[PDB]
Parts: structure tokens; C-alpha cells; sequence
RNA sequence: UUUUUUUAAAUAAUUU
RNA sequence: UAAUAGAAUAAGAUAUAAAA
């Protein structure tokens, strides 16, 4: 490997993470790629933007901080030569500095969108859809830029310049920035229809969920989403199967056509189904409201035996969504709260206390689940709402728990949002149980707040 | 080469064209689509760029900003198109960002009373041939004449003068030289007038000349290429068959609505030829374009 | 769960959680019938349980190998752009966002790549194994020393065991790397012959610490601290410093009194101290051993991702 | 072996314990570079502890390229080095000199940066005028050097280089001739001018002032070929004893020109084939490809050239692989030695080639005869599976041409390449057949597939000939393909270029005709 | 079926 | 005391919100 040029090291990079990022996640492509990073670095020779442009996005993508030296050396080629990263190496530098958080990260991101911004009338089909996705990986609020890229889909997309991938980038692309424009997505969906059947199961499954995603609010393009997919349902995958429940849960419109062969195919491939799309099955049904206790009973079973395989989300999920239909599993929900218990330090700010309010709302107590939520509690009170802390506090004054270190926190979070704690309706019940708990000595000026 | 083109405004597209006559916009558009699409489909053209549209009509019109002669890129006097000065700039704007000129030679801008247009102007074999009409005066005829007009045994430039009357078009809408050795004129007036022109300054000349019918509007890029491909109206079945019995390629295009407001095919492409810089002695790689191992199969 | 198309490759947010070595520094582990190559003579062991300390006779680490780890060393210590991951560090001296002329850290093999994979380095894990009876061995935690030039101060006399008081057995040994050449006059390590063996294995009280003042007197605040017996086999065998090259390795007792010198030479000098223990070691009260990590009750088994085992006779 | 004077010596600079100023650094890295008596080099920790003394230095004593040679000797051994990037002067230490200097130390470290060549640049024109000639010149090198866009500072200097004209040299005049074709956005009127200027003084020239001659006139392009012409009437009379590089570039500005009179084209290639032998790798590639442009390649001419080339055939850099072998293509001359020492290198770096070279390598090979019963086949279908993921429309094509020519036989591998086609569209039809060409082979596919395939060969009959239409029959015949829409449209065109059915028809198109 | 734009803009208020 | 350049290339789910 030491007879390899920069060139030749960036070439390989690329080809390494376009195989592991595609075809598997091998893990000895990624402890070689990253071994091989370890040990390269530009200093001394003259290398185009686009070569540098590869090494900073190769090294970040598998783990390289911005600690790191080669990380250190593209962000200062990137900086003191601006006007030789062009248009088309633009997408490489800002998706690297996307998950970068630092001063010459943002530097540089600020400066690629205000150039972006300048020639947002000159750029073709591939450029309009990387440079959306690519700041769309980062989390930036420039409207301005976001409105001239539009503009520009919009006049490509009325000659026909678009293909099926490009649609699919595009939707998410736009779907993930929250930028609601209805003659964008009109337009998208036209040259969609107007695509007709070079649009496949897979390329045609994320448009739906996209265009359920950022919630238009418009009847007539989901009957036409729900018609196309009608016929497409015996090819799909479970994951897709999946995928759609969730989708036309999010747009909201009740389809009971489509449901009940939704229904039938998920039922058919009730083996392939992991935790995470049980997980999702739910919530979706959770969102939309309708009750199946058919399939649940098949979904409840299947959960049982993927026990290992639950992630803290999927925990939470199916967790919630058992406890709202009010479905009793003896066994899956101790089996549940005991793996919930052994990844205690998986959950997040809400999740943690999603999964808290949903054990406890039901009469289900475990000491195992009970000691590790409260402990874990400590360090995502910062993170809270008023409501989700009420809800905390609830669940935990139902665990009985007395620790002041853990009840410090919740207390204080919730004395710093007293206002939009006490003006919440629905939760006015909950306030007066946890003051039966813990009574008018804990926190004596919470008391005086509630007495007003 | 790198063929430019706008997209039509359709809110402020024009009910009724100049004499009166009808237009339809959605049609417009969809013909607009078409020709974008055809242009796609031609193999010599190495991009088309497509700019945005702006608000008035005659913005469709992008081929009236410069001419390409040789390796000349003479941008026209702005006498007449003050209120498309800007499109102007915006369209050199797009010209630099695919890597084209930095900037366009005003030698005939500085010349005073210079008038002349893009389209009286045919690049012929062995030089140009210039139109004298209306819209250009003598002035253009002799400042071009004196800019690229070059007499000797083998670097030798032909201008040519041909003389047109008042109510003829622009001399490159009917009078054109495609393939290598055809002469594609109108089977009108002005295109015998002009053919017979060109067959007389230039005596001793063989090359065939096909006559298309009145009002069938045509592009031909032409080069050292030999690229075949003529674009052709649909309407005219005739000069389709005309174009197809000389060993060409004609290539049916929809024109009904620019026709009817008075643009043609010439006029709304903008076709330039870029190369790269190649500092230091450097032959840049070219794409082929003909048949390999000849002698062993 | 679904992780997105582009962060499939990227590590977890503390390098604690990652199972095993990367492979960054010498690549992977060998295999399970590869590690009787990096076995110590028998002498060595017998010189670490004669005077308290030992050095290893080859360097542990190439040239290469030293100048990234300096490179991470010097990345610790920004204070213009701090370091990410320094959240997951046990202490720090720059928590006061100024630092000064002592730059201390710990438990940084949870924040950046090399300094994780350095634990797991076989020739010193497996010294350190044959000093601690061939037993599974956990690691402890991590030490980075960093001086500046010609101000650096020193540390005075001190045990180490003085501060793993809350932990029961005495089951422990130090293994010290230098990553900058050493010498009396930066840095070098000054050590007692004979004095693990002192108190009957005890620990000897604390010495007092006076900064702002010579070399001279923190490094002779030692007859403060010891009785008569002591001071004669001072007078014996009076405190010698060790010289110690760019990758030299340093096995010390866990009881032999230990010092630092100053540093006065022109550039700032760097050193790293790894602490690693034995299987059989329980601990005394109930909760955590260091800040924020999983808490113990009673006389319970030492275990968990916070101190992984990093080499199994088996 | 260390003595003990010499030891402690060696421990003293070891320990950082000494201070160092950039000269003596500099001079002991010049003796260790010289002499390698006392192992200087052979210790890590003796030049890391020199590195360690030179980066706490003032290096702004020493010339800039004291300074990179400091930072090359340390990275020989192995240490990452550097020097510091100077500042920019303020207040009072503004001067020419200052200002020049600058832009020498971004120059020759390496170490470019746009911000500060536009904060110098703002700093330097009001004193334009107290500029001395000379400096004038380096100042438009040092610009050309770093691909400064500001072309109006540029042309600002090269017209107060201009009102000097008396002052300057034959070597001053060719360098400002050189650097300013070198920038980019010149005006054309300078350019016209320091060209009129060049055109005169035109027997003072050297060989080198005609390398830069040429350089330039390459670089700007045929409308200076009148410039070009009194270039090669005065080398008319010298051409028997040039240099083979300055023959070299004669031919690549003949090529460019496009120049017509061939006599003095003939003179010159025979002139240049004589002392051919002399070139370099890349000269060589160059004076064949500026020969093969101006179709000169006769027997003697290309058994010459081949037989010059076959010495660094052995080692060919990967970029020089491809374009011999095009040479070696569309000329009927035997060149079968050529070929196959060619293609054994090809094969022995086969995991180096990026993707457009081996697309380029598979098309050029993909009609050869003797090509196809070799393991280049092979290993070449194994690296372009990998690397399809790389592969941009015109790479995918020409990879997929040449080896479906070659009679490589992978239905993964087929059907793998027109998904990567159907992510981004095909523009073209000669984008679209490689494809068809390659699914062919194995004669199926998935329905789908065959189903977006017609839709998109559909659009694209209105425009093909009718050699073109039959291919595309008999491709989705093979394929298999039902689809109604695209038989329909096939059908139109060739009506229209052939009108009714006859019955001397061909039976094919007859069925065509059908619509099936 | 189609509907979008091209300024250097500088005047809020406070003891946070 | 130190100055020579070549390549053009596209992957895709973070637990929200009222009217031709």
C-alpha cells in the first residue's frame, strides 16, 4: 500500500465505502479501510479538490472525528482554497462537514450554501438533486438557497429530466428539510405519472412515505398513491409491507380496500418479520387508530420469539402501542422489561420516558426495569418537555421511588417549566396523583405553584 | 459542442401571434418538450443546456446575441435589442459556466452604423457567405470583410456578399449548406436568388442543391463532423423525402407554434464549439468516431 | 433498528461500547495460539518482585506508532477547539477551560482511537499477566502526563495504591510508556529500590503538597514521611532516576514510592501511565468506583464494559 | 559507533536542550544530506528531536527553498514536516521585496491560499510604478504559477511590461509571453499585442524562448496561427539541428493549428523521426499521437515509432497505456509486438487502472482478434464488476461494448450493468445498445427489465436510421420483449423512409411490420 | 393542464 | 546554489401541525 499515491488511496476509499455502505457491512472492509486511514496524509504534495474532497468524506465516514489529522488537513485545503471546490465537488465537502460539529465545519458548510445559493440557476439534473441531498444531510435553515433549487427542479422537471432515483432523492431530500411547497411536490408527482412504469416496488415504496412524510394535507394525490399501490402488493417485502402501514398512517385517510390487503399480505409473511417492523406494524395502527386484534395476536406472537433482537426504540414502540389497544402478554411484557432493564443505557431523552409511562399505565412493576429507568433517568431530564416530564414524574411516584438524587432533576425541570406544566388539560389528573404521593413536604414551592 | 436553449414564460406568452393568427400555449410548451428531447437524442452534441425562462417571448429568440466564425466568437451590435441586454448577460453567464469563453470579441460594436444580425451568415466551405439586406448595411459588409477575409494559396478565408431584397428573411432561415457537398435552399425566390449567387462568385463549384417547400423551417449543424442529421418540420412530408434521396438523416420535429409567432429552428438554438486549454506541448484525448481494426475483420 | 444510508460506517459515540481492538496502531490481535511470543524472561519477573520495578528490555512501540500517539496527545489539550468526546473522560485539568503547566488526563482510552487500542497491546498485557500470577487482567484506568517547556512543574512523592483505596485486594501493577525521550531534567522517573516492602505492604501517609515553590524541596519532602529503618535504607539505596527512550516500557509496584521531576528543557514532554489489575478484586463500599460507571455493592466482582478484560489465559 | 564527545553531543540535541536558529538546522540537514558518515539519518531520535528545534524556530531567516529543502529531508526520513506559512506584511515593512516574497514562499512550500494572494494583490498596485523591471516579470510567474483568476491585475502588469519593451530580454519576453497565455482570462487585445511584440526579435530567440514560444502559441489557440507561421519559416532554416523536445512541440502546435501547407509539415516530421530515439516517455507519446493527428503514419514512419516505443512498453505509466494502443488502431500497419507487450502491462496493473481508463482499454480492445483468447478478458470483467459502482454513463458503455465483443459471457455482471444504467437515464442510443448487446448474450432477463428497457428505447426510434432500427429488432427480439407501444413506433419510422410493403421486403422488417 | 422571482434596505429598545 | 503540470465520474427513511 506504500506504493500507492494520494490519488490511488482516494480511488480505493471510495470504492471501500460504496462496498460497505451497499453490499454488507463486512467488518474487515471497515477495520481495513480504517487502518489504511490511519496512516495517509496531505502534506507536501500538490492533489486536485476532488481528491481531497474523496479523502475527507472516506475518512468521516467510517468514524474519523475532527480530531483526527487527515480530517484536519482537508478542512484547511477546504478553507484557504475556496474557488477551486466547484460545483460539482461541492456535495463531497458539505456531506463530509455534515456530522462535524466544530467553528471551520460550520465555516465551511455557510460558505458551499452561500455559493450553492449564487449558482442555483446554472446547474443541470445530477447537481440540483446531489446539492439538495447533501444539504439535506446537514441541518441548516437557509430558505433562500432552498427556494432558488426549487425554482430550478421545477423548470427541469417540466421538459422531463428526471428519473425514477432522481424522484426518490429528490421527495426524501425535500421531505427531511420540513420545506412545505405544494407545486414542488405536485410537480414531482406528475413527472412520477407521467414516468409510468419505470418506476418500480422499490423506487415507488419511499415516494409514498416521503409524500406521507411531509403531510401536504391533499386527498387527491394519496387515492392516486393508494390505487397505483393496490396492485403492486404481491411483490412487496415485508419490510415494505411495513413501510406503506406506516406511511398511510401518516397521511390519515382511512382505506379499508387497502387495509385489509395490507393485512392479508402481512399476515402471509409472518415469519420474516423482525422486531423492528413488529415495532413499526404498531405504531402505525397506534397512529391510525384502527383495531385488528387478528393480526395483533400474530404480531404479539412473533414479537416473542425475537426477544434478543429488540433495540430500545423497538422496546418502546411496541411497548406503547400494547398499552394503548390494552392487549395483555404476561410474558412478553416481563420478557420486555427485562431486556429493557439489561440496555438501560440505550434509551434516549423521550424514549426512556415513553417506556416508562407506557409499563406503568398498565399494572405491570418490575424491580429490575424500575431501578435501571429511574437511574437512567438522571441524565436525559435535561432533555425533557413539561408534558414528558409529568408523564416522568407520574410513572416514577407510581414506581415508588424515593431517592432525592434521582428526584432532584425531575423536580427541578419541571419547576423551570411550571407554566406550560400547569396550563396542560389533559394531564390536570395526573398532577393530582403525584401530589398524593410525595404530598406537600417534597418541593414545598411545586405545592405553592399547584395550590395557585 | 454545447447547444444552448430557453424554456418559454408561459403566463406571458403572446394570445395572438403578429398578423393575427392563433396560439396555443399548452401546446407550446409540449412542442417546447419535444424539441428539448430531439436535441437530447442527437449523438453529435456533446451537452444542450437548458436556461430559465424570463418574462418576455422574445427571449426564445438566444440566437440573435453572437455568431462563431472560425474560431471567432463576434458578438452583435446592440442597436436594436436595448431591452434584451440583460438576457444578454445572463446568457454569457451560462456561456462561461460550461467552461466557454470568458468573454465575447466587440469588434463589431465599436464600428459605427455597423448594422447586422446572427442568421444573415452561412458558414460555408472555404469562408462565410453574408446576405446584404435590409438589417445589415455596407458598413458590416466591409468591417467583416477586412477582420477575416485572408487571400493566399492555402490560407484563404472566402466572404461573400449575396443580395437579398427587403421583405426576405434572414438569409440562414432558407438559404443553408448542409451534409458536405448539399445545398438545401427554398424552393422559393429568394432561395433561387441566392443559390444562383453562390453557384456564380463561386464558378467552377459542384455541389448538389435540393429545394424543400415554402415554409418548412430546418437546422443542420454543420461541420467537419459530417454529422447527417437535418432537422425538419413535420408538417412537409416532401422535403422529408427530398432529404432522405441525397443520403441524410431528416429527423421529424413539431414546430406549429413557433412558427406561428415568427421564431424558427435556426433561431432558438445557440451552438458553440469549446475546447480545453492544454498547458504545456498536450494533445487532449478525442472520442471516436469510427470503426477500429479495419484490416484484420 | 435502521441506521441511515450514511452513517452505517461510523463508530459508537464512546469507544467503550466497541467489543474488541480496532485496528489502527499493529493492526489485529493474533490469534489465540499466537501469544506465546510476546512471553518476558523469568528474570525480568524476578527483578520487578526484588526492587518494585523493572524495565521492559525492548521498546514496545515504533517510532511511527510514537508520533501518532503524540499526535493524540497533543489533540487532548487544544483549548482553542476542544476535543470531542471529552464528556466521556474521568477528569481533565482543562474542566476550567484555562489548563496551565501540567496537563493531566484520564480515562481517555474512551475517547480517541490508539489510545483504546494501546490497552490491548500484547507485550505489555502479557508482562503484566506473568507479574500477577497468570490470571485474567482488567484494566484499571488510564494516565496522560504532559508538561510544558521550562515551567512544567512535578509531582511529589506519592503511592499509588494511596489512591485505590477503595478498592480491597492489593492485586495491581503500572506500566509507564514514554512518548518523548526522558531524562532528569524533564520528566524522568525517580524511584525508591526496595520500598513496596516497607509498612508490611501499607500504605505511608500522604505528603504534603506545597506548589509554587523549587524542585529541589518537592522532590525532598521525603524525609517528612518515613521513619528511622526508612531513612537508613534511603541512606543505602538512595532514590534513582531511570533514563527512558521515545517507546521504553516501565513496570512499577503498585506500594514503591514514585516521583516525577521538572521539566526544563525546551519542548513540553509527554508520558502515559496504564494501571491494570488482577481477577480476583472486590470492593468495599456500595457505588460507583469513578465518576458516572456502574455501581457495586458490598464485596461484589469487578466487572462490566467499564473495565473490560483484556487478556484470558484460556 | 559514538565517541564520547560525539555522544554527548548527539544527547544534548537529543534532549531538546539546545537552541537552534534556521541556519544551523539548515546547515546540518545539508551535511547529513552530503555525508552519511555518522548516521544522521539512520536516527529516529536524533531528527525528531532537529524537527522539534526547527518547528520552534524563526524560520523567516533562511530563503524559502532552505526552507523546503529542511521540510523535504525531514519527510525523507519520516517525519510529517512543514514550514510556516508566512505573513502578510503590514504597516510599514510594505515593499516590493516583502510582497514578492510572499508569493515565492506560497510558491515553492506549497502552501496556497486564495485570501491571501487577494490581500497582497490589494496592497501592491498603488506602488506599481516604483516596480522594477525584473520584478514585474517575477511578480506575472509567481501569478501564473498559482492560477490566480484575477486576470485584470495581470493584464495591468503585462502592459507596464509592454512600455519596457527595450529594457527586457529575449528570455524576459518569452516568459511573459508563457505566463500570460497561461492565465486564463486575459483580454485579447494584450494578448494580440505581446505577440506583435514576440513576433519581432525573432532571431535573438534560443532554444529555450522557442519552448516557451511554442508553449504559448499551443496554449492560446489557431486564431494566433498567423504568429505560428513566421515561427516555422524561421525554424525553416535551423531545422536540421534542433532539439528532439522542440521538434516534439513543433508537432503538437502543427497538430493544433491545423495548419495546411505540408510541406513544411513533412519536413519537420522527417526531420523530428531522426533524433526520436532522444525523446522522453511522454514526449514520445506525444510527438505519436501529434503524428497519428495529422495522418502521416506511413510503414516506415510507424515501424520507427513502434520500435522506439517498445523500450518503455515495459514499464508504460497507466495514463500512456490507452492511447498507443488507439494509435495502434485505425492504421493498416503490422503492430503485433506492440500489441501484446501492451496488454501484458495492461494486466499487470489492473488494480491501479481507474475506471475511465478501463473502460477506455476494454473498448479499444473489444474488436481486436487476438485479444479475446487472453486472461485480460477475464481479470478485466472481475475489476469492472467491482468497479461499476464508479463507473459514470460513458465508462459503463464502453466497458460493456468491449466486453460484450469480446465474447465474455456473466450474467451478473450484465444484469448488474443495466441497473447502473437504469439509475441514470440514457441520453443517447449509442449510451443505450452496449446493454442490449450484453443481455443479449445470455438471451433472458426479468420481465421488468425487458418491460424498462422498451420504455426506453420507445422515445428514441424516431430518430434512428434503419440500420439502427433492425439492431434494435433483433436486440428485443432476442430479449423477448411484448410491450405493443414500442413495435408500433419501430414500425412508423420505417414506413416513412421506406412507404408501403413490398414484396421484396425484407421477411424481418415484413414481420416488423406486424407490430408483434 | 398551468400559475415563482432581480434592493446597499437599518427607525423596534433597554438596564438583562 | 537549487521549482515543471496530464485524468472529468449520480444512493434512497430522525417518533409533529386547517382550504382554485
Amino acid at each position: 500500500v506504500s506504493h500507492l499515491s494520494a490519488r490511488n488511496i482516494a480511488t480505493e476509499a471510495l470504492q471501500m465505502k460504496k462496498l460497505h455502505q451497499e453490499r454488507g457491512g463486512n467488518p474487515m472492509l471497515a477495520q481495513q479501510a480504517r487502518r489504511v486511514l490511519f496512516a495517509t496524509s496531505i502534506a507536501g504534495q500538490n492533489l486536485d479538490a476532488r481528491s481531497v474532497a474523496l479523502l475527507l468524506n472516506t475518512a468521516v465516514y467510517f468514524g474519523m472525528e475532527s480530531d483526527a489529522k487527515l480530517v484536519r488537513e482537508c478542512i484547511d485545503y477546504c478553507l484557504k482554497n475556496d474557488k477551486l471546490i466547484t460545483v460539482d465537488v461541492l456535495p463531497i465537502v458539505v456531506t463530509a462537514c455534515a456530522t462535524l460539529k466544530s467553528r471551520d465545519a460550520r465555516e465551511v458548510i455557510e460558505m458551499q450554501a452561500q455559493k450553492a445559493a449564487r449558482n442555483a440557476k446554472f446547474l443541470d439534473a445530477k447537481d440540483v438533486t446531489n446539492i439538495i441531498s447533501a444539504f439535506s444531510k446537514t441541518g441548516i435553515n437557509h430558505e433562500k438557497l432552498f427556494a432558488f433549487l426549487s425554482r430550478r427542479v421545477q423548470t427541469l422537471a417540466r421538459v422531463g429530466e428526471f428519473e425514477a432515483a432522481h424522484l426518490v432523492i429528490l421527495a426524501n431530500a425535500f421531505s427531511r428539510l420540513r420545506y412545505r411547497d405544494k407545486f414542488l411536490f405536485g410537480a414531482i408527482a406528475r413527472r412520477a405519472m407521467s414516468l409510468r412504469e419505470r418506476v418500480t416496488v422499490n423506487e415507488l415504496v419511499p415516494l409514498i412515505v416521503a409524500f406521507s412524510k411531509i403531510g401536504l394535507k391533499d386527498p387527491k394525490l394519496s387515492k392516486r398513491f393508494a390505487t397505483k399501490a393496490m396492485e403492486y402488493v404481491d411483490q412487496m417485502n415485508a419490510e415494505q409491507v411495513a413501510s406503506m402501514f406506516m406511511a398511510f398512517a401518516y397521511f390519515g385517510i382511512r382505506y379499508d380496500q387497502l387495509f385489509g390487503v395490507l393485512t392479508n399480505r402481512a399476515v402471509e409473511l409472518i415469519d420474516e418479520f423482525n422486531a423492528q417492523y413488529i415495532s413499526t406494524t404498531l405504531n402505525a395502527f397506534q397512529r391510525i387508530g384502527i383495531n385488528n386484534p387478528e393480526l395483533f395476536d400474530n404480531l404479539a406472537e412473533r414479537a416473542l420469539a425475537v426477544v434478543q433482537d429488540h433495540d430500545a426504540r423497538d422496546i418502546s414502540k411496541t411497548v406503547t402501542a400494547l398499552a394503548h389497544f390494552g392487549l395483555k402478554d404476561e410474558e412478553l411484557f416481563k420478557r420486555l422489561a427485562s431486556h429493557a432493564a439489561s440496555i438501560a443505557d440505550q434509551f434516549d431523552a423521550m424514549g426512556l420516558v415513553n417506556t416508562a409511562h407506557a409499563f406503568a399505565r398498565t399494572n405491570f412493576l418490575q424491580q429490575d426495569m424500575a431501578v435501571a429507568l429511574s437511574e437512567r433517568s438522571v441524565y436525559v431530564c435535561r432533555l425533557l418537555d413539561a408534558g414528558e416530564t409529568r408523564r416522568l414524574l407520574w410513572a416514577l411516584a407510581k414506581f415508588q421511588v424515593r431517592d432525592p438524587k434521582i428526584l432532584t432533576p425531575v423536580f427541578n425541570r419541571c419547576l423551570a417549566l411550571h407554566y406550560d406544566f400547569f396550563a396542560d388539560p389533559t394531564g390536570s389528573e395526573e398532577i393530582e396523583e403525584i401530589f398524593d404521593f410525595y404530598g406537600p413536604n417534597f418541593c414545598p414551592p411545586l405545592y405553592q405553584l399547584y395550590i395557585s | 459542442l454545447h447547444a444552448f436553449v430557453r424554456s418559454p414564460h408561459y403566463r406571458t406568452i403572446p394570445s395572438a401571434g403578429p398578423n393575427g393568427i392563433v396560439v396555443n400555449r399548452d401546446m407550446l410548451v409540449h412542442q417546447f418538450r419535444d424539441f428539448y428531447k430531439t436535441l437530447q437524442h442527437c449523438s453529435l452534441v456533446d451537452k444542450v443546456h437548458l436556461m430559465s425562462e424570463r418574462p418576455s417571448v422574445e427571449a426564445l429568440r438566444v440566437a440573435d446575441q453572437m455568431v462563431s466564425i472560425g474560431a471567432t466568437f463576434l458578438e452583435m451590435p446592440l442597436t436594436g435589442m436595448e431591452h434584451r441586454a440583460t438576457e444578454f448577460m445572463e446568457s454569457m453567464r451560462y456561456v462561461r459556466g460550461a467552461g466557454g469563453p470568458s468573454t465575447l470579441a466587440s469588434y463589431l460594436q465599436d464600428t459605427e452604423n455597423c448594422r447586422c444580425n446572427s442568421g444573415d451568415v452561412v458558414c460555408l466551405p472555404n469562408g462565410i457567405a453574408v446576405g446584404h439586406g435590409p438589417r445589415t448595411n455596407a458598413v458590416a459588409h466591409t468591417t467583416l470583410k477586412q477582420l477575416f477575409e485572408v487571400k493566399d494559396d492555402q490560407f484563404s478565408f472566402d466572404v461573400f456578399t449575396l443580395e437579398q431584397e427587403g421583405d426576405a428573411p434572414p438569409l440562414g432561415d432558407y438559404f443553408g449548406f448542409a451534409g458536405s457537398n448539399v445545398l438545401l435552399t427554398w424552393k422559393d425566390e429568394h432561395g433561387l436568388l441566392a443559390v444562383d449567387q453562390y453557384q456564380q462568385k463561386q464558378p467552377h463549384t459542384e455541389m448538389n442543391v435540393v429545394y424543400l417547400e415554402p415554409g418548412c423551417h430546418f437546422l443542420s449543424f454543420y461541420g467537419v463532423d459530417h454529422t447527417i442529421d437535418v432537422l425538419v418540420q413535420k408538417g412537409y412530408e416532401r422535403s422529408m423525402d427530398s432529404i432522405a434521396a441525397a443520403g441524410l438523416n431528416p429527423i421529424p420535429v413539431q414546430w406549429s407554434e413557433m412558427d406561428k409567432l415568427g421564431i424558427s429552428m435556426r433561431a432558438a438554438v445557440l451552438p458553440l464549439k469549446f475546447f480545453k486549454a492544454n498547458v504545456g506541448g498536450m494533445l487532449s484525448r478525442n472520442k471516436s468516431r469510427g470503426a477500429r481494426w479495419q484490416t484484420h475483420q | 433498528s435502521y441506521v441511515l444510508k450514511f452513517l452505517r460506517g461510523q463508530l459508537p459515540e464512546d469507544l467503550k461500547d466497541v467489543n474488541g481492538a480496532l485496528g489502527c496502531l499493529y493492526g489485529t490481535l493474533p490469534d489465540v495460539d499466537e501469544f506465546g511470543q510476546f512471553v518476558i524472561s523469568p528474570d525480568v519477573v524476578n527483578s520487578f518482585h526484588q526492587f518494585g520495578y523493572v524495565k521492559m528490555p525492548i521498546p514496545v512501540l515504533d517510532h511511527q506508532q510514537i508520533d501518532k500517539l503524540a499526535d493524540e496527545v497533543n489533540e487532548l489539550a487544544n483549548n482553542v477547539e476542544h476535543h470531542p468526546k471529552t464528556e466521556r473522560l474521568y477528569a481533565t485539568s482543562l474542566a476550567d477551560l484555562t489548563g496551565g503547566p501540567l496537563f493531566f488526563c484520564q480515562g481517555q482510552w474512551r475517547a480517541a482511537w490508539g489510545m483504546h487500542d494501546l490497552i490491548y497491546l500484547p507485550t505489555i498485557t502479557v508482562a503484566a499477566s506473568q507479574i500477577l500470577n497468570n490470571s485474567l487482567v482488567r484494566l484499571w484506568y488510564d494516565e496522560v502526563f504532559m508538561k510544558a517547556a521550562r515551567t512544567g512543574p512535578c509531582v511529589p512523592w506519592q503511592q499509588n495504591y494511596a489512591r485505590w483505596q477503595h478498592t480491597k485486594p492489593v492485586n495491581h501493577v503500572t506500566v509507564m510508556i514514554a512518548l518523548d525521550t526522558m531524562n532528569k531534567d524533564r520528566g524522568a522517573p525517580c524511584l525508591v529500590p526496595g520500598s513496596h516492602r516497607w509498612r508490611e505492604g501499607g500504605l505511608l501517609p500522604p505528603v504534603s503538597y506545597d506548589p509554587t515553590k523549587d524542585e529541589a524541596h518537592q522532590l525532598n519532602t521525603i524525609w517528612e514521611i518515613i521513619n528511622e529503618e526508612e531513612g537508613e535504607m534511603l541512606m543505602d539505596t538512595p532514590p534513582v532516576t531511570v533514563d527512558l527512550r521515545r517507546g521504553e516500557a516501565l513496570l512499577i509496584h503498585p506500594l514503591t514510592l514514585f516521583a516525577t521531576h521538572g521539566n526544563r528543557s525546551l519542548d513540553a514532554v509527554r508520558c502515559c501511565f496504564i494501571h491494570y489489575m488482577g481477577e480476583k478484586t472486590y470492593a468495599v463500599q456500595n457505588g460507583p468506583l469513578l465518576p458516572h460507571t456502574t455501581k457495586f455493592q458490598a464485596d461484589a466482582m469487578i466487572q462490566g464494559p467499564f473495565y473490560p478484560v483484556v487478556f484470558d489465559p484460556a | 559507533a559514538r565517541p564520547s564527545a560525539l555522544h554527548l553531543i548527539f544527547e544534548r540535541c537529543k534532549l531538546n536542550l539546545v537552541e537552534f536558529t534556521a541556519q544551523d538546522v539548515y546547515q546540518i540537514c545539508t551535511t547529513a544530506y552530503n555525508m552519511d558518515t555518522l548516521g544522521m539519518l539512520q536516527d529516529p531520535d536524533f531528527m525528531r528531536g532537529l524537527h522539534d528545534a526547527f518547528r520552534r524556530s524563526d524560520q523567516t531567516v533562511i530563503s524559502p527553498f532552505q526552507a523546503n529543502l529542511i521540510a523535504d529531508t525531514f519527510r525523507k526520513v519520516g517525519i510529517n514536516s512543514m514550514p510556516k506559512e508566512v505573513s502578510v506584511p503590514e504597516e510599514d515593512a510594505i515593499s516590493p521585496e516583502s510582497l514578492i516574497l510572499v508569493l515565492r514562499n506560497m510558491n515553492i512550500t506549497k502552501q496556497r491560499d486564495e485570501r491571501k494572494i487577494n490581500e497582497v494583490l490589494k496592497l501592491m498596485f498603488p506602488i506599481l510604478d516604483e516596480f522594477s523591471p525584473t520584478q514585474l516579470s517575477l511578480t506575472v510567474t509567481e501569478l501564473a504559477r498559482l492560477k490566480s483568476t484575477n486576470a485584470d491585475f495581470v493584464g495591468k502588469l503585462a502592459k507596464r511590461i509592454m512600455e519596457y519593451n527595450d529594457d527586457l530580454s529575449a528570455l524576459d519576453i518569452s516568459s511573459a509571453a508563457v505566463s500570460l497565455a497561461y492565465c486564463p482570462g486575459i483580454s485579447h487585445n494584450i494578448l494580440y499585442r505581446m505577440m506583435q511584440i514576440v513576433e519581432e526579435r525573432m532571431g535573438e530567440f534560443q532554444p529555450e524562448d522557442y519552448i516557451n514560444v511554442l508553449h504559448a502559441l499551443n496554449t492560446l489557440g489557431p486564431k494566433f496561427v498567423n504568429t505560428f507561421r513566421k515561427i516555422v519559416e524561421c525554424g525553416l532554416q535551423h531545422v536540421e539541428n534542433m532539439d528532439a523536445v522542440t521538434l516534439t512541440n513543433y508537432m503538437v502546435c502543427f497538430s493544433t493549428m491545423d495548419y495546411k501547407q505540408r510541406e513544411h509539415i513533412d519536413i519537420y516530421a522527417d526531420a523530428l523521426v531522426e533524433v526520436a530515439t532522444d525523446l522522453s516517455e511522454k514526449d514520445l507519446v506525444m510527438a505519436f499521437i501529434a503524428l497519428q493527428r495529422l495522418r502521416l503514419l506511413s510503414d516506415t514512419m510507424f515501424g520507427t515509432m513502434a520500435s522506439c516505443v517498445i523500450r518503455y512498453a515495459a514499464k508504460m505509466d497507466p495514463r500512456n497505456i490507452a492511447p498507443i494502443m488507439d494509435i495502434c488502431s485505425t492504421v493498416p500497419h503490422a503492430s503485433d509486438h506492440l500489441m501484446k507487450v501492451l496488454m501484458d502491462r495492461a494486466v499487470e496493473c489492473t488494480r491501479i487502472l481507474t475506471a475511465n481508463q478501463l473502460g477506455d482499454i476494454l473498448d479499444i480492445l473489444g474488436l481486436y482478434p487476438p485479444a479475446r483468447e487472453h486472461p485480460l478478458v477475464q481479470l478485466f470483467g472481475k475489476q469492472a464488476r467491482l468497479r461499476l459502482d464508479l463507473m459514470g454513463p460513458d465508462a459503463l458503455a464502453n466497458a460493456t461494448r468491449g466486453l460484450a465483443n469480446l465474447g465474455y459471457a456473466d450474467p451478473e455482471y450484465y444484469a448488474q450493468a443495466a441497473e447502473t444504467g437504469f439509475r441514470y437515464g440514457f441520453k443517447d442510443w449509442t449510451l443505450l445498445e452496449p446493454m442490449l448487446m450484453g443481455l443479449s448474450i445470455t438471451g433472458q432477463c426479468p420481465p421488468t427489465m425487458v418491460r424498462v428497457l422498451g420504455s426506453h428505447i420507445a422515445p428514441m426510434a424516431r430518430s434512428m436510421s434503419l440500420m439502427e432500427i433492425e439492431r434494435a429488432n433483433r436486440y428485443l427480439r432476442r430479449l423477448g420483449c411484448e410491450d405493443d407501444f414500442v413495435y408500433k413506433a419501430m414500425a412508423s419510422r420505417v414506413l416513412q423512409f421506406v412507404k408501403e410493403v413490398t414484396p421484396e421486403m425484407p421477411e424481418d422488417l415484413q414481420v416488423l411490420l406486424q407490430r408483434g
